């Protein structure tokens, strides 16, 4: 009699498996912290409050009083704390309904959205930063301290700082993580959306592979670290064509279209209209139009709906070239079809949503945060469904948690409060699917989708996971020397031994040869048989895996001359059956010396003396221009004129040093008569290159810079 | 600010020198506009020369000052300027201290570093509450800086909310009590800090220590520290990066070649 579920994420993550055992969050309590929840919605309720954690205000009170906590308040049922941490005078209402919504009532699309904790209750501490982050650092660890301490069983942290550090983060924030933690309080956090070292000019090159950028505190040894994947669904607005119902493999007729910046945009459900005009320059029109002619994002002449240029990329781009007056476009399927049937027909813009096959489906999030720890550790530690990638795949991974620690309370009822939050991540990254990349028909790196996909179903039901030397789901060697080994420990937590066949791939980062810049897809060196192993009920057993990457050396260390990654899955099945207990782990190692690698970017002048080009150097102008402003690393300095007719009251400002204006006024790296730059200074004060300072191009964090000045003897 | 017959006086509140930010000098003057901007280039005998458009108005034996209402001239365009013994100078325009009405008050918050001006944490957030507890609203503030709010007479209570923790420590009181009143209408509450200053602290044994080994640092007190192994150069365990000047023991719950960084300057 209620409508059905959307299982859009369900389906994928495999929530089904857990409701069907009784987990469903009861009596379980998840906090989020983020920037603003509304505890009235449709979704905010829960079935049976006899059994919840919180049963009334007048409980929530009493549980005020004893923490000792004199502000916020009970809301209902669901939401039973909440206040406001930033009170001096949505978007993390999605997380709360992704955690715990529990809707009687159906959504835009006809069927009702069921968090993966529907019967969890909720905690809402209103905090977030506004000038300089690190100044909210504090009101954070109020409310991570209060979660704790009114009982909450997970915490959703929205905070993120980019290319984090595991053991080196804020010891206040750290620390009071740490005694979350040792109330049995998963503590769950979004891995960042800004990618790689780059993301924003172009891919690394293939000498700087420390380009992670993984943020604190998910990078933090105790939280879970959340990647993101893309949905294989969408709910949003299509556009329909009627001549076009038949073709299934365009939706029957109905598109998913974009826009960027809001030129002048969309007047829903009217039967416009338009033809096809694919000469892009002078055609008879009387005004559809394909972008395959990329030079410049120019709208058409008064009536636009471009189309995409490469068959099937399905990119839709953001910035709708392949101001306004008009609007904006971008499919191609439809293009290539909506082109026929005459020339052209009539359209309109649908206003109530559709569900529709995406067009990034199973590819994990363009933004979803990458690569290694600062200091070197393997983060994020798992993926979920998800500018805001990590941030809503985050809530996938602390409503498992919810389930699994359910899970755990029931299965395992005398395992201590200090180790039942790591034992709910590591099931969660133990039983997680592996990844591949539907493109490349590869493995997705570790460093991208740490334990793999999330599965909620295997993690609550297989007793199995697995373990490194360092006692974590998840294996960080460290360097890698042509012969790799490290031991592997599996977990039983059935009653009933199993006998698990493993092997192990391993996987290197792929470099695309004519440009010297990694592609950002794995490539698969090849999968090393390791034999079998009966892991004892209640018990543990150790293998251990070795493997000789020996033949790839030369390759490898060819095409990224300063170490590459090795790193890979260690993959168990069961030894009878090849679909039961699937269990893996993550391992990566630096082939080379990781803490090592070069900390700033080449010198502009050693590399224009190579005729190579730094990373962010722009070449634009005249030969051997290096205008101030541009990225490089140099030394600057400040000029000024001699006057002959006046005393000269101006500075001229900082530039280049080395390099001089010419007549047209451009600062070029002169070389004197034996072919060379020059660098050289003169403090005689007239304020005329007499000093140099640095500017440099950073590949890594840094600390400790200084600059000293030696004899040339010396 | 009053006014006599056609008025426009003002009359600065008594600067109270005796010491290194005691007021030596004081003028009031207007800005005149020529050829469009409120400076001018004289072409002098020895070079070229720059200087604002000032125009001084006398210190009347009243001691007010007579903003005699004219020309193309405004209160946007009038400056009450203060030269202390060291010799920093501040100015204000005339219609921002007359923005504060007479039945009202100024407060003012700031952080006491023992640092010089730039080099000091310049953002942080407070909160202001009445005699009876709320929230102060409507916010108003004082000569175009956010930790100055004007406030009618009364009692009150400000907190510092947050600041830079990676950067300095609070020394005083979080929550300080002020009170504004007909003669003391202008209070400034200052929150002393300490600045923070982190090394790389590193011990590097010349030889592989037992498995399990834990190393450790002393602090000036009895208390331990605990470091861990480096994942990337075994030997090296120094970890931890809290700053002061220490010594290292080894238990198992016997070298040195110890090394810190100064490493800071964010
Ligand atoms: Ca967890
Ligand atoms: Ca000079």
């Amino acid at each position: 009699s209620l409508p059905p579920v959307n299982t859009d994420i369900h389906d994928w993550v495999k929530t089904k498996g857990a409701w069907d055992k009784g987990y469903k969050g009861q009596g379980k309590v998840v906090a989020v912290i983020d920037t603003g929840i509304d505890p009235a919605h449709q979704s905010m309720r829960i079935s049976d409050v006899s059994t919840a954690k919180v049963k009334s205000k007048e409980d929530m009170l009493a549980r005020q009083k004893a923490a000792g906590i004199n502000y916020g308040s009970w809301i209902n049922d669901k939401v039973v704390f909440a206040h406001n941490y930033v009170e001096n005078s949505s978007a993390g209402m999605h997380v709360t309904g992704i955690v715990a919504g529990n809707s009687k009532e159906a959504a835009a699309t006809g069927e009702r959205f069921l968090g993966i904790a529907p019967e969890a209750q909720v905690m809402f501490m209103r905090v977030f930063a506004n000038d300089v982050m690190g100044s909210a650092e504090s009101l954070f660890i109020k409310a991570i301290e209060d979660a704790v301490a009114l009982g909450a069983d997970v915490i959703n942290l929205s905070l993120g700082t980019a290319n984090g550090a595991q053991l080196s983060g804020s010891k206040p924030l750290m620390e009071a993580i740490e005694k979350a933690k040792k109330a049995g309080v998963s503590v769950v956090v979004a891995a960042g959306n800004e990618r790689v070292y780059g993301s924003d000019h172009d891919d690394p090159l293939a000498t700087n592979p420390d380009y992670g950028l993984v943020g604190s505190p998910s990078t933090g040894r105790t939280p879970t670290s959340v990647a993101a994947i893309n949905s294989k669904w969408v709910i949003q607005r299509l556009m329909t064509v009627e001549e076009l119902e038949k073709r299934a493999d365009l939706n029957h007729g109905k598109a998913i279209y974009s826009e960027s910046v809001d030129f002048k945009n969309i007047k829903d459900s009217l039967g416009y209209d338009k033809s096809h005009q694919f000469a892009y320059v002078k055609e008879s029109t009387d005004a559809q139009d394909v972008k395959g002619k990329i030079a410049l994002i120019e709208r058409d002449p008064n009536k636009y709906d471009e189309m995409i240029a490469l068959a099937k990329k399905h990119g839709a781009l953001g910035v709708l070239i392949f101001i306004p007056s008009a609007f904006i476009s971008h499919e191609f399927g439809k293009a290539m079809s909506q082109l026929n049937g005459n020339g052209t027909g009539s359209l309109e813009f649908d206003s109530v949503v559709s569900k529709a096959p995406s067009q990034k489906g199973n590819e994990m999030n363009h933004f979803s945060n990458w690569g290694l720890t600062s200091d070197g550790y393997l983060k994020p530690d798992i993926t979920a469904p998800g500018q805001t990638g990590t941030a809503m795949a985050s809530p996938q991974i602390a409503g498992a948690s919810l389930l699994v620690k359910q899970y755990l309370e029931k299965t395992q009822p005398n395992l201590p409060k200090e180790k039942i939050a790591d034992i709910v991540k590591n099931l969660l990254m133990s039983n997680a699917q592996i990844h591949v990349n539907p493109e490349t028909k590869t493995t997705t790196s570790p460093r991208q989708q740490g334990a793999g996909l999330l599965n909620i179903d295997g993690a609550v039901t297989s007793g199995l996971y697995v373990t490194g030397k360092d006692n974590y789901g998840s294996i960080s060697l460290g360097n890698i020397t042509d012969t790799m080994t490290f031991d592997v420990t599996v977990h039983n937590l059935s009653n009933k031994d199993k006998t698990l066949r493993y092997d192990t791939e391993l996987l290197t980062d792929h470099v695309d040869p004519q440009k010297g810049r990694f592609t950002l897809t794995s490539r698969s060196l090849k999968t090393y048989q390791g034999g079998e192993v009966t892991v004892p009920a209640n018990g543990k057993v150790t293998v251990r895996v070795t493997m000789d990457v020996s033949q790839f050396t030369k390759e490898l260390t060819k095409q990224m001359p300063n170490g590459y990654y090795l790193e890979g899955f260690v993959r168990f099945r069961d030894s009878q059956d090849d679909q039961l207990n699937r269990v893996n782990i993550p391992f990566v190692g630096f082939k080379g010396q990781f803490e090592n690698l070069a900390v700033a970017e080449e010198s502009i002048y050693r590399l224009k003396s190579q005729g190579k080009t730094g990373f962010y150097f722009d070449e634009s102008g005249p030969k051997d221009d290096i205008y101030v402003g541009k990225h490089f690393t140099g030394l600057v300095t400040l000029g000024s004129e001699t006057n002959v007719s006046t005393k000269t009251i101006s500075d001229n400002g900082l530039h280049t040093l080395g390099t001089f204006k010419n007549a047209d006024g451009k600062f070029i790296l002169e070389k004197n008569a034996q072919g060379n730059p020059v660098l050289a200074i003169s403090p005689n004060g007239d304020n005329n290159q007499d000093f140099a300072a640095f500017k440099g191009v950073f590949l890594r964090k840094y600390q400790g810079l200084k600059a000293s000045v030696y004899h040339a003897s010396d | 600010f009053d006014t006599i017959n056609g008025v426009d006086h003002f009359t600065p509140d008594k600067t109270k020198a005796l010491g290194s930010s005691g007021i030596v000098r004081e003028e009031v003057f207007y800005l005149a506009k020529k050829n469009g901007r409120k400076f001018d280039v004289t072409e002098g005998k020895d070079g070229i020369t720059v200087s604002d458009n000032k125009v001084y108005i006398p210190k009347n034996p009243d001691g007010s000052y007579t903003i005699s209402k004219r020309d193309g001239v405004t209160l946007s365009d009038y400056y009450y300027l203060v030269e202390d013994r060291a010799g920093n100078v501040s100015f204000a325009t005339l219609r921002d201290l007359k923005a504060v009405g007479k039945d009202k008050a100024v407060v003012n918050f700031g952080l006491d570093l023992p640092v010089p001006e730039d080099k000091q944490i310049v953002n942080f957030t407070y909160l202001v509450r009445d005699a009876d507890g709320k929230p102060i609203e409507n916010l108003e503030y004082y000569n175009n800086s956010g930790n100055s709010l004007i406030l009618p007479y009364g009692k009150y209570t400000v907190e510092l909310l947050t600041y830079d923790t990676n950067a300095a420590k609070l020394e005083s009181d979080k929550i300080v009590s002020f009170t504004l009143s007909a003669d003391n209408n202008f209070q400034q509450v200052t929150f002393k800090m300490t600045m923070l200053a982190t090394s790389q602290i590193t011990a590097h044994f010349d030889h592989l220590l037992p498995e399990g080994s834990r190393v450790s640092l002393k602090t000036a007190q009895g208390q331990l520290i605990p470091l861990e192994q480096s994942l990337y150069v075994p030997k090296a365990y120094g970890k931890t990066v809290q700053e002061g000047t220490y010594e290292v023991v080894v238990s198992l719950p016997p070298n040195e070649v110890h090394e810190l960084s100064l490493r800071l300057v964010k």
